[PDB]
DNA sequence: AGTCGTTGCTGATTGGCGTTGCCACCTCCAGTCTGGCCC
DNA sequence: GGGCCAGACTGGAGGTGGCAACGCCAATCAGCAACGACT
C-alpha cells in the first residue's frame, strides 16, 4: 500500500506580474504518471490548495482537469483546506466530488474514513482533520481534538491490522519558515509541540512549504509546496513523498524530485558584481525566460537604476521580476515602517504606541 | 505607447472622413510635427479624436453618449473615430462610433459602438463601454485621468497638476505608483472607528485616536502622508528635466501636511518661494518638465514614446521658447514624438513638418490636405 | 422524446439587495420532480444560467447541488452560455461535468452531438450553440463603420448557423432523429437576428427573452422565458416551461408547464390614498415570505418625507417595501416675454406670482402660500 | 472708475519705488497701450499692484496679511502699493504698506497699514482694512470678484465667467445689479422651515412646500430663478457687443435652471450648441464681449471706463486678431481706455506706446522705462 | 520724560470634511405608430 | 372605399456609478490692550 504526500499547491497564485499555471499543469500531469508508475492507492492534499479564497479561472480549471485524469489512473484522492483556502470554495463542489472517487474536507468533526486499496479492501484510516479554525473549536484544545478523533478511529479499526494516517495544517516546534509562508493564530498560539500528536501510524502535514522532519521521529513529516513559492528557495528541490505500509504498520518513506520547469535566479552584489553575473545567461538561449530577484547594493534611486538593469537584460534571454535595494521610494518600504514613520511625529509615549500598533497590524490583516 | 494611424469622420469642424497614417514618408524621422492653421479650423479636433477612440472622453465635453453628444458636425447623420496605437512592440485598434436615427440629422442618438482589437492579429478584445477602458487602461498603463496629464496637455489645463487639490495629487500618484494600499487602510480604519463610536451609541477612544491619526474616508489623510517619497521622487525627474527647460529655477518639495512642490530660485541666492508666485511662462515651462517628469516615473512598467500639448508655447517670448524648443529637439532624440499646436510664427518655420488644417470661408467645414484624405 | 426547454435562471442574482436563493432552490427542486415525473429524456438551459462572469458561492452551490441531484433521474442535460455567464466559467466545469450525464457549451465551433434517450439509444440530434460573441466568429479590420460591422456580424452568425446545420445533417444521415436547435439571441420575426435566417431545424429553443412567446407565428421557434419574476415589470405574469415533445423524427407538440410563484410581488401606483388602499388588502394574512412591493406615487406636488410614511403605513403590515418613487421632473425657469421688462422694475411680489404661474396648484392652496409668502416680506420689514 | 495714477515699491520683479501716471506726455490720447517685455519681467506685476492697491488681494496669491506675504520682493524689507482712481469726476486714493521687523530682510510681517482718501481735500476717509473695503465697494460699486470679472482680465481667466458655476454667476449678477433681495427672501424661508421642522402641522406643510419652491440656505434658488431677466440683459448687450468682434456667433440663454449661455453659429444655418463647444480663441473673444456687457450693463448706475486684458491674444490667429484689434480701437475711440499685455509680433507695430518692462542680465531684478522712476 | 514699534488676547468669518439625498450609463422588452392589399 | 396584416421601431426600467446642498468643526483674521523700545 502506497500513498503520495503533498501539500500547499498555491494554486492560481499571481507571483508578482507573472502566473504559475504552466509550472502547475506541468507538476500536475508528472503528478498524475508517477502515480500511475507507482500504482499508488491514494494522494493526499493536506491544505493550501488554492491560493486565495477565491480563485481565478484558471485554477479551477487546472484542479477539475487533474481531478478528471484522476479517474483513468484509479487512486482515490483526498482534498483538505488550507489557512488560505476557503470554506465555501472547497466545500461547494463537495457532493460532485463525491462520485470521481475523491474526499473534500474543510469543515472540522468530520468522522474518520476508511481508505480503500486499488483492489477495494480496507486499506487504513485516513482521519481527515484540515486547519483547525479557532472559531470551529487553545494549545489543548487542539491536542484532546487530536486525541479524541484518533480515539474515534481507533474504536472504528478495531483490532483490524491497519495502519492509522492523521492529517493537519498547522506550524510545529523546530520548523524553519519562509516569507510566503502566512502566519496563523497571530495573538493566541505560538508554536504546537510535536509531542502531543497522537500515536497514529503516520502524520501529514502541510503550512511550511520547506520539506522537515519534525520532532526527531519519522512518522511526522513536511511535504512542503512542490513549486517555489517564493524566491527564499529557488535553489532547493522539492519533494513529494511516498509513505507505504504494510501489516498495519510503516514500511519506508521516499522522497521524489519534482523536475523544475521554471528557473528562478536571485542576483546579489553591486552592479559590477551584477553586470557579470548577468552574463550566466548571456546567448545560452532558455527556451523558458528566467526569473529574476536582483538584489542591488546601492544607493541610487530605484526609478533609476531599474532602467541600466532593463538595458543590461535587452540583450539577454533573461526576465527580470523584482528589483530590491540592498533615496528611498514608497514601492521598497514595508507598511508597518510607513505607519511608524507616522507615529514618530506623534507623541512617542510607548503606552499608545503598542496599542496603536496592534490595533494598525489588525486592520492591516483584516485587509489581506 | 505611441500613435501609429489616426481616422475621424466627421467630428466638429472636420465634415467628411480624415485619415492621418504616422509612420509614412513625412513622419517617418520621428521628429517634431505642429498642426497648423486659423482659430477655429479644428486643430483641437485633430487631438480630440485621439482621446475619444480611447476613453470615450475629449478634454471639452465631460462625457459623449446617447443622453447627449456635441461633438459630431451639424447636418450630419454619424461620426466616428478609430486610432492605432503600439505597446510593448504589440499594435492595437481603438474604435468609437455613433450613428442617428434613420440617418436623419434631426433623429435621436443612438448608444455608441465601440471595439479594442490587436492590428496584425485580428481578434476583438473588449466590445463594451466599460471592458474597453478597463482592458485598454490595464494595457496601457494609463487611463483618461493620467492620459490628459502625462500624456496629453490640453489647451489651458497645462498648469492642473500644480493647481489641482492636493486630494487629487495623491490620486493621481497613487494610480501611478500602484499604491491604494495605504488608502484602503485608511479607509477601513475611518470606517471601523465609526462603526464603534455607533456600537457605543476603552476601544472607542483608540480607535477614535487612530482615525486622528491616518483615518479618513476614502483615505485622504494617510494616501497624503504616503505619497510624500513618491513626490520627492517625481520632484528629482523634474528637476533633472528643468534644468533642460529653463535653467534658473528647480523644484523642492513642501514641508507641510497637504503635499505640495515649493520652486528655489538659483537666482537670488538660492532663495525658495511658493509656487503660486511663478510667472505665467515659467509656470508652463514647470508644469511641462513636471508632467515629463510624470510620464518618467513609470519608464521601466510602462514606457510613453508620445507627448501632444495645445499652445502652451503662446506665454513664451522669442529667447525662452528657443530655449524650449532646443530642450524639446533635444528630448526628440530619445525617440518620444511630439506633436505641438500653435501659432507662433518663429516655431512654425522652425518645424519643417506641418498638418495644414485649412479652413473653407462662409460654410464653417474645413479640410485637411488631400493625401489625408480617404 | 421528450425534452425541456427553460433558461434565464440567472442564478446568484441580487434584487435590490434582496437575494434569490430560496426561490431558486425551491424552482430547481420543482424541475427535478416534472422531470420525474413527466419521464424526460433531456433538459436544456438556453444561456444565462449565472447572472455574472463570478457567481457568488451559493449560486455555484445550487449549480452543483442540481447537477448531482440530477444523477437520479438518469435524464441528460444541457446547458448553455449566454451573454450574462462567463465562457471561462462555465467551461471550468466542463470536463467534471462530462461524467455526470450532463454537457455544458460556452464556445464557438461545438460539434454537433447525439441526445441518448433514457434507455441509451439515439434520441435526437442537439446542435448546440451558444450565446455567439463576436470575438469568436469574426475578425475586426479597419476601415468600418457601426453599421458595417453589424452588418458583418450578422452575415457571420447566419453564415455560422447555416454550416453548422449542414454538420448537423450530415451526422444525423438516414437516421429519424429531429435535429434540435439552440441559441441566445434577439428575434423580431436594424441589430436583431431575422428569424427567416434560421435552418429549417426540427425546433429551435431560443434565448435572451424573459417572456414565453412564439416567433413569427413558426411553433417550432420560441422563446421560453425565465422560470422566475426578475423584475417588478413582470410580477404578475405567469412563468411557464416548455415540455417538447417529438415522433417519428418529427415535433409533435408543446406544452407550457406553470411554475408556481414562491416569492410573491406586486406592484401600486396612484396617490398616498391610493397606495393605503391597495395596501387594505394584506390587512390580516399569513405572507409566507412577505411580499415584495414596487411603488409609484403619482405626483400631485405632495412634496413629503415619503419614505417615512410608507415605513409607518407598512409597519403594521406584513409587508417588506424595496423601492419607492415619483415622477417630480420639471423645470423651474423665468421666461422674459419682452427686453423691457428687467428684475428691477418687476416688484418681488410679481416675480413670486410668475414662479407660481409655472406651477399647475389651484387656488386652494394659492391663497395660503400667498398670505405665507407675504409673511416673509412682513417680517423683514 | 479711471485709474489715473499707479505706485508701487518691491514687488515681486520690480525692485525699488516706481510710479506711472496715465496723464502725461504718454497716455494722453487714451488710446492702447502694451506692457511689453521679457517672461517673468513684472508686466502682470503692474496689474497685480493695482489690484493690491484696490482690494487687499492679488489674482495668484488668495490674501497678504499679517502672513504668508509672498508678494514682498526678496532680500527687502518694506513694500507699498499706492493707486489714484476717479469716480463720479472726484479722484481718490488708495494705499497699501507692509513693512518688516526692525527694517530687517528677515523678522516677523508687521500688521499692514491702508488708507482711502480724497485728492480733493485730502480727508482720510478710512483707515481699517475692513472699513477700507466696505467703504471702497460702497464707492465703486465693484468688490474683487466683480473687478476681476470686468476690469482686470487675469491671464487663463478670461473665461471664468463662462466656466464658473451656476451659485457664483447667479451670486455675481444679483451684487452687480444691485437686486440682492431674493437671496434673503430664500434664506429666511429656508430658516422658517427648519426652525418650524425642528419643533416636531399643516403649516409646516405649507412651509415645506413654498421651500421647495423657492427656498434654500444661502438664497441659491430664487437667486437662479429671478437673475434669468439680467442673464438675459447682459446676453442682449453681450451679442451686441460681439457682433463687431466676431460677427460669426451669436449669443442667447438656453431654456435649463442653470445659468447658461448658447451660441448660434450663423454661418450654419443657426444652428445652436453650447459654449463648451467653442474653439479657444472663440471662447477668448466670446468672453471678452460678456466682460464688455458686464461693464455696459451699469453704466447707468456707476461707470466703469478701463480694461485690462493680461493675456489670451495669443490664441488668435493674425487675420482674427487685427479684426478683434480694430473692435478694440473702435471702442477705445470712446471714453473707454484699454491696457493689453501680450508677446505676440502682429501688436508689436499696432500699439505705438509701451510701458517697456526690462530684466538686468539675469540677476533676478528687473526695471522698467527710468522716465516712470521715483 | 516724552514719543513710538512689537507682541498676546478677544470677537468675527470661512473653508475643507462628512452626510443624505439626488442625477447619468448598460440589458432586456411592451407600447406606438404607418403603409399596402383585397373584398 | 374600408378593414386587416406586416414592418419598423423605442424609450424605458433595475442596477451601477458621480455630485450638490447642507451641518459642522477646526482653522484663520481683524480689532483691542498692554508691553516694550528707543532718543
Ligand atoms: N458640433 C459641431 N458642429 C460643427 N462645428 C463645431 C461643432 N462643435 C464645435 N465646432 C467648431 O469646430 C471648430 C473646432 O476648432 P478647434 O479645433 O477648437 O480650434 P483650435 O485648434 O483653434 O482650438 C470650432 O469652430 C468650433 O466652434
Ligand atoms: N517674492 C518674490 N520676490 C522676487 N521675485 C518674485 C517674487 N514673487 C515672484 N517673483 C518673480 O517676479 C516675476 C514676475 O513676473 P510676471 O509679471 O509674472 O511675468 P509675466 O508678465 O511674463 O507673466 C517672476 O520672475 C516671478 O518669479
Ligand atoms: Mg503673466
Ligand atoms: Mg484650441
Ligand atoms: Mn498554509
Ligand atoms: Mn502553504
Amino acid at each position: 500500500m502506497r500513498i503520495l504526500h503533498t501539500s500547499d499547491w498555491h494554486l492560481g497564485q499571481n507571483f508578482y506580474s507573472k502566473s504559475r499555471e504552466a509550472e502547475h499543469q506541468a507538476f500536475l500531469d508528472w503528478l498524475l504518471e508517477t502515480a500511475q508508475t507507482h500504482q499508488v492507492d491514494a494522494i493526499i492534499v493536506a491544505g493550501d490548495v488554492f491560493d486565495t479564497g477565491s480563485p481565478p479561472s484558471y485554477a479551477r480549471t487546472l484542479y477539475n482537469r487533474f481531478v478528471v485524469n484522476l479517474q483513468q489512473t484509479g487512486c482515490h484522492l483526498v482534498v483538505l483546506a488550507g489557512n488560505q483556502d476557503s470554506v465555501a470554495t472547497l466545500n461547494e463542489s463537495r457532493d460532485i466530488m463525491a462520485f470521481l472517487n475523491t474526499t473534500v474536507v474543510a469543515s472540522a468533526g468530520h468522522a474518520p474514513q476508511i481508505l480503500p486499496r486499488r483492489d477495494g479492501t480496507p486499506g487504513a484510516v485516513l482521519c481527515p482533520i484540515p486547519f483547525l479554525r479557532p472559531r470551529d473549536i487553545l494549545l489543548a484544545a487542539i491536542t484532546d481534538y487530536y486525541q479524541q478523533h484518533y480515539a474515534d478511529a481507533c474504536k472504528l479499526r478495531g483490532d483490524q491490522p491497519l495502519p492509522i494516517i492523521a492529517t493537519g495544517h498547522l506550524t510545529t516546534v523546530g520548523a524553519s519558515k519562509s516569507d510566503a509562508v502566512r502566519d496563523i493564530y497571530i495573538g493566541t498560539l505560538d508554536a504546537f509541540p510535536a509531542q502531543n500528536f497522537p500515536p497514529a501510524d503516520y502524520i501529514a502535514l502541510g503550512h511550511i512549504h520547506r520539506a522537515q522532519i519534525i520532532g526527531g521521529m519519522e512518522h511526522v513529516r513536511y511535504c512542503g509546496s512542490p513549486i517555489p513559492l517564493s524566491f527564499d528557495e529557488c535553489g532547493k528541490s522539492k519533494y513529494v513523498h511516498l509513505v507505504t505500509f504494510s501489516n498495519g504498520k510503516l514500511e519506508s518513506v521516499e522522497n521524489l524530485n519534482v523536475p523544475v520547469t521554471q528557473p528562478m535566479a536571485v542576483l546579489k552584489g553591486d552592479l559590477a558584481s551584477i553586470t557579470a553575473q548577468l552574463e550566466q545567461w548571456r546567448d545560452v538561449s532558455q527556451e523558458p525566460p528566467v526569473w529574476l530577484d536582483i538584489e542591488i547594493t546601492t544607493d541610487e534611486y530605484l526609478h533609476d537604476i531599474q532602467r541600466k538593469i532593463q538595458a543590461l537584460t535587452e540583450s539577454l534571454p533573461v526576465e527580470v521580476l523584482l528589483v530590491r535595494r540592498s533615496r528611498e521610494t514608497l514601492s521598497e518600504l514595508s507598511v508597518e515602517e510607513v505607519f511608524n514613520r507616522r507615529l514618530a511625529l506623534e507623541e512617542l509615549d510607548e503606552s499608545q504606541q503598542q496599542r496603536l500598533q496592534h490595533l494598525f497590524t489588525t486592520t492591516l490583516h483584516t485587509l489581506a | 505607447m505611441k500613435i501609429l494611424s489616426l481616422r475621424l469622420k466627421n467630428l466638429n469642424s472636420l465634415k467628411g472622413e480624415w485619415k492621418i497614417d504616422f509612420t509614412r514618408e513625412p513622419f517617418a524621422s520621428n521628429g517634431l510635427f505642429a498642426i497648423t492653421g486659423p482659430t477655429g479650423a479644428g486643430k483641437t479636433t485633430l487631438l480630440d479624436a485621439i482621446c475619444l477612440a480611447l476613453y470615450h472622453e475629449t478634454p471639452r465635453l465631460s462625457n459623449v453618449s446617447q443622453s447627449q453628444n456635441d461633438l459630431m458636425t451639424r447636418d450630419t447623420a454619424e461620426c466616428l473615430a478609430e486610432v492605432e496605437f503600439e505597446v510593448k512592440g504589440e499594435a492595437y485598434r481603438a474604435f468609437w462610433s455613433q450613428n442617428r436615427a434613420r440617418n436623419q440629422p434631426d433623429g435621436n442618438l443612438q448608444v455608441p459602438r465601440v471595439e479594442l482589437a490587436r492590428c496584425a492579429d485580428g481578434k476583438i478584445l473588449a466590445d463594451k463601454v466599460k471592458d474597453k477602458l478597463e482592458l485598454t487602461a490595464t494595457l496601457t498603463g494609463l487611463d483618461y485621468g493620467r492620459f490628459t496629464r502625462s500624456m496629453l496637455l490640453s489647451q489651458g489645463q497645462f498648469a492642473a497638476f500644480l493647481n489641482a487639490k492636493p486630494k487629487e495629487r495623491a490620486e493621481l500618484l497613487e494610480e501611478l505608483t500602484g499604491t491604494e494600499i495605504y488608502g484602503q487602510i485608511s479607509a477601513m480604519v475611518f470606517e471601523q472607528h465609526k462603526s464603534a463610536r455607533t456600537e457605543l451609541e476603552q476601544q472607542v477612544e483608540d480607535w477614535g485616536y487612530l482615525n486622528s491619526l491616518i483615518g479618513s474616508k476614502e483615505g485622504d489623510k494617510f494616501r497624503k502622508f504616503a505619497q510624500g517619497l513618491t513626490l520627492d521622487n517625481l520632484v528629482h525627474l523634474a528637476n533633472q528635466q528643468l534644468t533642460r527647460l529653463h535653467g534658473r529655477y528647480l523644484l523642492q518639495r513642501k514641508a507641510s501636511e497637504a503635499l505640495e512642490v515649493e520652486v528655489v530660485d538659483t537666482w537670488q541666492a538660492d532663495a525658495v518661494r511658493d509656487t503660486r508666485t511663478l510667472s505665467g511662462g515659467e509656470s508652463f515651462l514647470v508644469s511641462l518638465a513636471l508632467a515629463l517628469a510624470l510620464s518618467d516615473l513609470v519608464s521601466h512598467k510602462t514606457r510613453i514614446d508620445s507627448l501632444f500639448l495645445d499652445e502652451g508655447f503662446g506665454t513664451l517670448d522669442s529667447e525662452t521658447l528657443d530655449t524650449a524648443l532646443d530642450a524639446l529637439d533635444a528630448l526628440n532624440a530619445s525617440g518620444k514624438t511630439i506633436g505641438v499646436i500653435s501659432h507662433v510664427e518663429a516655431m512654425k518655420e522652425r518645424i519643417p513638418v506641418q498638418i495644414k488644417v485649412k479652413k473653407i470661408n462662409g460654410l464653417g467645414y474645413s479640410k485637411l490636405e488631400s493625401t489625408f484624405a480617404v
